C-alpha cells in the first residue's frame, strides 16, 4: 500500500471536500496530533508509540472527512491501537481519565456520554482504513542512525540532534509524514538544524569537500525538497 | 492492497476451534480455489482487536516464503456488531494427523522432501530474525501436492542476535521443549526451534513422538536417558542455568543406538539436531546442507500417498 500523497492531493482531501476550510483542517491536524502526544506522554509511552498513533491519525483523514469524524475520539483510537502494534499496551479505560485530565468540558464532548464504546466501534473502522499495515517506521531510528556517522565536535553534533529530535515531534503536527519518508525528515531536521547553529555538516562527513552531505544518507533528494519540509515545520511557529 | 472486502467467501464447513475464534473451510468466489478463515471476533472481548492477533499479522506481512502460511487477505462482514476474518492459503492435511492414523506411512524420500521444505522455511524465519517458538507435528501443514507449510506463528517474537532480549521461558510447549528452556534460559537462540525439528525428525521415523511426560521434571529425564545427561562436558554453560542443580536426573548418549533402523544419512542429521548445547547445535542453514536433505531435488520429488478424509 502507497501511504504518500502531494500536495494537490492533500488540498482535496475528504474533509475539504465537505466545503472544510484548509487553514482549519491543518489546526484540527496539529490539535489531534498534539493531543495523542499529551496523552500518551502522561501514560508515560515510548516515542515511536506516540508517533505511530500519529501516523495512523494522519492517514486516517485521508479517507474521512473531520466533520464526520470528531478528532480527539480518533486520536485516543489510534493512541490504543498503536500501544498494542508497538507492544507498549494501555488500557482503552486509563486512556480516557487522561483525556478528560487534558480536554475542557467542550472538546471531552466530542465521546459522548460513554466514551469507550464509542472509542471502540471506531477501531474497527480505523484498522480497515490503514488497511491492517500496522507496522511504521519514524524519523527517530534514523536521525540516531545518521548522527552516529559523523567525525566532529561532540558537544556541537549532539546540539544538532536535540534541535532536529524537537522538529521531528513538530514534522508529526502536519502532514509530512505523509508527503515523504521518514529517511527524508530525518535528514530534513538535520538540515534546518543545521542551517540554524551555522553547522558544516558536510564537514563532519567522509567527504568534507562535497556540500551535499545527505545524499551518502537519502538517494535522489534536490535541496528544494528539504528546503519546502523546513518552511512547512517554521510556519508551525509562525503564528 | 487495501484489506476491506465483505465475505464473497462460500463456507463449506467448520475446521476446528483455534486461537480467538473459530476456524472456516471455504472457496471465493471470485478466484476458485479453497481457503481457510480464522475468526476474529470483536463483540466478545474488551481487548478491541485482540492483540495477540495483531503481532500474527505484523509478521505474517513480513514473511513471504514457499514453505510458510502466508496471509492472503482480511476481510469483514458488514456502530456494529461485525466480526474480522483473517484468509490463509488452504492445506488439507498436517503431519500429526497423519501420523495418528496407522494409514500413512512415509518412505525415506518423503521424509527428506518434507525436512527439507520445514528447515527451508526456519532459515527465510531466521534471517529476518523471526523466532518461531512453537514448532510441532501439528502446527506443520501438508496438501496433496507434496507442499509443506509451516504455521501457526501467534507465539512468534523477533530475534536480536546483540543477545539484548530476554524472552519468555513457557514456549514450544512440553513434548517438543528444548533442554535449555526446561531449565529456565529466558536469553536463548533460534536454535529452539531447531531442536522442535529435531523432535519431528525423529517422530516421522517411530510413527509417535519421541518425548512424552506430563511434568517439566519427567520430560528432562526423558530427553536425558537418550540424549545424556546435561554434564558440563558436553554443556559447559548448564551451569549458568537456574534449574540445572534442582533438575539433576548420569546418563550416556544412547541416541544412535535407540535409532539404528534410521538411515546413517539421517541419523548423523538427528543426532546434530538433537544436542544439548544450544551453541553447539546444528543450525537451519547447516541442517539445509547435512548429508540426508543437500542433493534433495524438491522438483525431482514425486507427491506422497495422502488420501482425502
Amino acid at each position: 500500500p502507497c501511504w504518500y500523497w502531494d500536495k494537490k492531493d492533500l488540498a482535496h482531501t475528504p474533509s475539504q471536500l465537505e466545503g472544510l476550510d484548509p487553514a482549519t483542517e491543518a489546526r484540527y491536524r496539529r490539535e489531534g496530533a498534539r493531543f495523542i502526544f499529551d496523552v500518551g506522554t502522561r501514560l508515560g509511552l515510548h516515542y515511536d508509540t506516540l508517533a505511530t498513533g500519529i501516523i495512523y491519525f494522519h492517514r486516517f483523514y485521508m479517507f474521512h472527512s473531520f466533520k464526520q469524524f470528531p478528532r480527539y475520539v480518533t486520536g485516543a483510537c489510534c493512541l490504543f491501537l498503536a500501544g498494542k502494534v508497538e507492544e507498549t499496551p494501555k488500557k482503552c479505560k486509563d486512556i480516557i481519565k487522561t483525556a478528560r485530565s487534558l480536554l475542557n468540558d467542550v472538546q471531552f464532548g466530542q465521546f459522548g456520554d460513554d466514551p469507550k464504546e464509542e472509542v471502540m466501534v471506531l477501531e474497527r473502522i480505523l484498522l480497515q482504513t490503514i488497511k491492517f499495515d500496522l507496522q511504521v517506521e519514524h524519523p527517530y531510528q534514523f536521525l540516531l542512525k545518521y548522527a552516529k556517522q559523523l567525525k566532529g565536535d561532540k558537544n556541537k553534533i549532539q546540539k544538532l540532534v536535540q534541535m532536529a529530535w524537537t522538529f521531528v515531534n513538530d514534522s508529526l503536527c502536519t502532514t509530512l509524514s505523509l508527503q515523504w519518508e521518514p529517511e527524508i525528515i530525518a535528514v530534513a531536521v538535520m538540515y534546518l538544524a543545521g542551517r540554524l547553529c551555522k553547522f558544516e555538516i558536510q564537514e563532519w562527513t567522509s567527504k568534507p569537500m562535497y556540500r551535499r552531505w545527505w545524499e551518502q544518507f537519502v538517494q535522489d533528494v534536490p535541496v528544494d525538497v528539504l528546503e519546502d519540509i523546513c518552511h512547512q515545520i517554521l510556519d508551525l511557529y509562525s503564528q | 492492497w487495501g484489506k476491506r472486502c465483505v465475505d464473497k467467501f462460500d463456507i463449506i464447513g467448520i475446521i476446528g476451534e483455534g486461537t480467538y475464534g473459530q476456524v472456516y473451510k471455504a472457496k471465493d468466489k471470485d478466484t476458485g480455489e479453497l481457503v481457510a478463515l480464522k475468526k476474529v471476533r470483536l463483540d466478545n472481548e474488551k481487548e478491541g482487536f485482540p492483540i495477540t492477533a495483531i503481532r500474527e499479522i505484523k509478521i505474517l506481512r513480513q514473511l513471504i516464503h514457499r514453505s510458510v502460511v502466508n496471509m492472503k487477505e482480511i476481510v469483514t462482514d458488514k456502530k456494529d456488531k461485525g466480526a474480522f476474518y483473517l484468509v490463509f492459503e488452504y492445506m488439507d492435511h498436517d503431519l500429526m494427523g497423519l501420523l495418528e492414523s496407522g494409514l500413512v506411512h512415509f518412505s525415506e524420500d518423503h521424509i527428506k522432501s518434507f525436512m527439507k521444505q520445514l528447515m527451508e522455511g526456519l532459515e527465510y524465519c531466521h534471517k529476518k530474525n523471526f523466532l518461531h517458538r512453537d514448532i510441532k507435528c501439528s502446527n506443520i501443514l501438508l496438501n496433496n501436492s507434496g507442499q509443506i507449510k509451516l504455521a501457526d506463528f501467534g507465539l512468534a517474537r523477533l530475534y536480536n542476535s546483540e543477545e539484548s532480549r530476554p524472552y519468555t521461558n513457557k514456549v514450544i510447549t512440553l513434548w517438543y521443549r528444548p533442554p535449555e528452556l526446561l531449565l529456565g534460559e529466558e536469553r536463548y537462540t533460534p536454535a529452539i526451534d531447531v531442536w522442535s525439528c529435531g523432535c519431528i525428525l525423529g517422530e516421522l521415523f517411530t510413527k509417535k513422538p519421541i518425548f512424552q511426560a506430563n511434568l517439566e521434571l519427567a520430560q528432562l529425564e526423558l530427553i536425558s536417558r537418550l540424549c545424556g545427561s546435561p554434564c558440563p562436558a558436553v554443556w559447559p554453560d548448564v551451569i549458568k542455568l537456574p534449574y540445572f542443580n534442582t533438575m539433576k536426573p548420569q546418563y550416556r548418549r544412547r541416541l544412535r543406538e535407540e535409532f539404528s533402523f534410521i538411515p546413517s544419512a539421517a541419523l548423523d542429521l538427528l543426532d546434530h539436531m538433537l544436542t544439548l548445547d544450544p551453541s553447539k547445535r546444528c543450525t537451519a542453514e547447516q541442517t539445509l546442507q547435512s548429508d540426508f536433505l543437500k542433493d534433495v531435488e524438491l522438483s525431482k520429488m514425486a507427491p506422497p500417498d495422502l488420501p482425502h478424509w
